[PDB]
């Protein structure tokens, strides 16, 4: 049973620049001091990220601003997400998000991670739904509160789960049937931005689905510290955590492996006539 | 052992505001939430709602939806009730309460009791 | 809103005897996440501010040991004396947790 948490559709969304960000090994194989070419669908540089914010807004303002809109999945998604507390806890890829088609929950409490791929009839808004105490000062269970029914399940999958402290990226990519996700967690301490670096992500996991995707939803968990069982929809806060969402596409690129195996830099061959030259050149 | 201070029995001229005041002692008002009584020997006792200091808001019930407004403030361990202006309704006895978080209420003052001329 | 109906209004018995009070509901008290069922009982005296009895059916809290044993359903609470006590006189209601407002019974008088 979810009760709907805003009213309102959609507030006007704006975009950062993703320097040099969503960078992945292609393959599973060791190079020392090697400039290399793979042609796969990497995230663009310097492209425009939708950047989200689910936030306790100003009491001046409407009471309720965090947002989880039903975004497009095209050709795969690139996922980061700079918080504490573990706000973001899972996320739905689907087609039509709804009972007639399956659809795959992919959801993480702090000590495991459960993934079901099953018909499921959902909620408007998903939520895990926490609760806290004053007298204990300690966190509580949690409500699922994400699906009406499950029904015709055909997998399911259990592993250890995968200012601002935590910056977390994940790619999402569903190709030949399978679908793989590719991680990478690193502290950071820049409160608002995207940081100036490279980071690569490794291999996860990729899974046989075989399921159509066409649509994403993040799943957040919200936290009220009174439960009444009658009434519910209001005295949820988000915290402050902040999500961003870009867009994979069939590129080129130039990777530069380290001594030690690592991937420290890498060349976009379409950004310009100069990267292009970079990339020829190599 | 919890007990808490209320106002005294009050004697008031309808068609104006009034106020009450709810004190602890032992914990901090932040710690518990805080509800408000109104009682009547005929037409029975009534439900207020509840405010939470930490918040900075206030859940009302419906029946006192209109016509009332509370407040708090950490710095007293104190509680505040108030009304907009003074019916037959509102000549009453009133009450306190202290609800724990997925729980019940737990104190209950010595009450305040509101007649009119 | 839920609503609250006691019985009996009021009823008097002798000291050692057996009583029991009952009080209906018009809509079920079960909560399916918890399984608990979000009700309590009140004594009070003339001139005593209401204090709580211990909810959820586990009436038992410092006091007199075991003084009011209860008994509750989803539509359906009552509150049973194995032996009436002669400093106990006392009056009773019947309120729920499940929604806004917190309903109050009828009440309910016990005489001796
Ligand atoms: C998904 O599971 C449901 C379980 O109810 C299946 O519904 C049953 O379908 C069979 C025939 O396949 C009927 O004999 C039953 O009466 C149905 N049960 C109901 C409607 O409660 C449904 O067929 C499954 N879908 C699949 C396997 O694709
Ligand atoms: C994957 O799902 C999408 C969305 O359900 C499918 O795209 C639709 O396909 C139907 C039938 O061809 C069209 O009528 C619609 O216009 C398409 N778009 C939408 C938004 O519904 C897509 O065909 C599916 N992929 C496969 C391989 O079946
Ligand atoms: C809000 O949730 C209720 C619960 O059933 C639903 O009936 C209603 O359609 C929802 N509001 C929307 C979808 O705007
Ligand atoms: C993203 O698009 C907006 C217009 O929607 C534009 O103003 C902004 O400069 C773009 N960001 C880029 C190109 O990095
Ligand atoms: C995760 O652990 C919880 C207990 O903390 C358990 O109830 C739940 O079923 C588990 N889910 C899995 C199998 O990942
Ligand atoms: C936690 O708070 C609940 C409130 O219902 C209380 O019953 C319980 O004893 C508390 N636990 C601890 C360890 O303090």
């Amino acid at each position: 049973q979810c009760v709907n948490l805003t009213t309102r559709t959609q507030l006007p969304p704006a975009y950062t620049n993703s320097f040099t960000r969503g960078v992945y090994y292609p393959d599973k194989v060791f190079r020392s001091s090697v400039l290399h070419s793979t042609q796969d669908l990497f995230l663009p540089f310097f492209s425009n990220v939708t950047w989200f914010h689910a936030i306790h807004v100003s009491g001046t303002n409407g009471t309720k601003r965090f947002d989880n809109p039903v975004l497009p999945f095209n050709d795969g998604v690139y996922f980061a997400s700079t918080e504490k507390s573990n706000i973001i806890r899972g996320w739905i890829f689907g087609t039509t998000l709804d009972s007639k088609t399956q659809s795959l929950l992919i959801v993480n409490n702090a000590t495991n991670v459960v993934i079901k791929v099953c018909e499921f009839q959902f909620c408007n808004d998903p939520f895990l739904g926490v609760y806290y105490h004053k007298n204990n000062k300690s966190w509580m269970e949690s409500e699922f509160r994400v699906y009406s029914s499950a029904n015709n399940c055909t997998f399911e999958y259990v592993s250890q789960p995968f200012n601002f402290k935590n910056l977390r990226e994940f790619v999402f990519k569903n190709i030949d049937g399978y679908f793989k996700i590719y991680s990478k967690h690193t502290p950071i301490n820049l409160v608002r931005d995207l940081p100036q670096g490279f980071s690569a992500l490794e291999p996860l996991v990729d899974l046989p689905i075989g399921i159509n995707i066409t649509r994403f939803q993040t799943l957040l968990a919200l936290h009220r510290s009174y439960l009444t069982p009658g009434d519910s929809s209001s005295g949820w806060t988000a915290g402050a955590a902040a999500y961003y969402v870009g867009y994979l596409q069939p590129r080129t690129f130039l990777l530069k492996y380290n001594e030690n195996g690592t991937i420290t830099d890498a060349v976009d061959c379409a950004l310009d006539p100069l990267s292009e030259t970079k990339c020829t050149l190599k | 052992e919890v007990q808490l201070q209320q106002s005294g029995a009050e004697l008031v001229r309808p068609g104006a505001l009034v106020k009450l005041s709810c004190k602890a002692s032992g914990f901090n008002i932040k710690d518990y939430f805080v509800h408000w009584v109104k009682q009547r020997p005929v037409q029975g006792l009534e439900w207020i709602g509840w405010i939470d200091p930490e918040n900075g808001n206030t859940i009302y019930g419906p029946k006192f939806q209109g016509k009332a407004s509370l407040a708090a403030d950490t710095s007293s361990n104190t509680g505040y009730l108030q009304l907009s202006s003074l019916t037959s309704e509102d000549t009453a006895v009133y009450y306190c309460a202290r609800w724990d978080g997925y729980e019940t209420l737990d104190y209950w003052g010595q009450g305040t009791s509101v007649t009119v001329s | 809103d839920i609503v609250m109906s006691q019985s009996p209004s009021s009823l008097a018995v002798s000291v050692g005897e057996k009583v029991t009070m009952s009080c209906q509901s018009s809509q079920s008290l079960l909560y399916s996440n918890n399984e608990k069922n979000y009700l309590a009982w009140y004594q009070q005296k003339p001139g005593h501010s209401p204090k709580l009895l211990l909810y959820w059916a586990s009436t038992r809290e410092s006091g007199v040991p075991d003084r009011f044993t209860g008994s509750g359903s989803g539509t359906a609470f009552t509150l049973t004396i194995s032996s009436v006590k002669a400093e106990d006189l006392a009056v009773y209601y019947c309120q729920q947790y499940y929604n806004y407002p917190y309903t109050f019974g009828g009440g309910t008088k016990l005489e001796i």
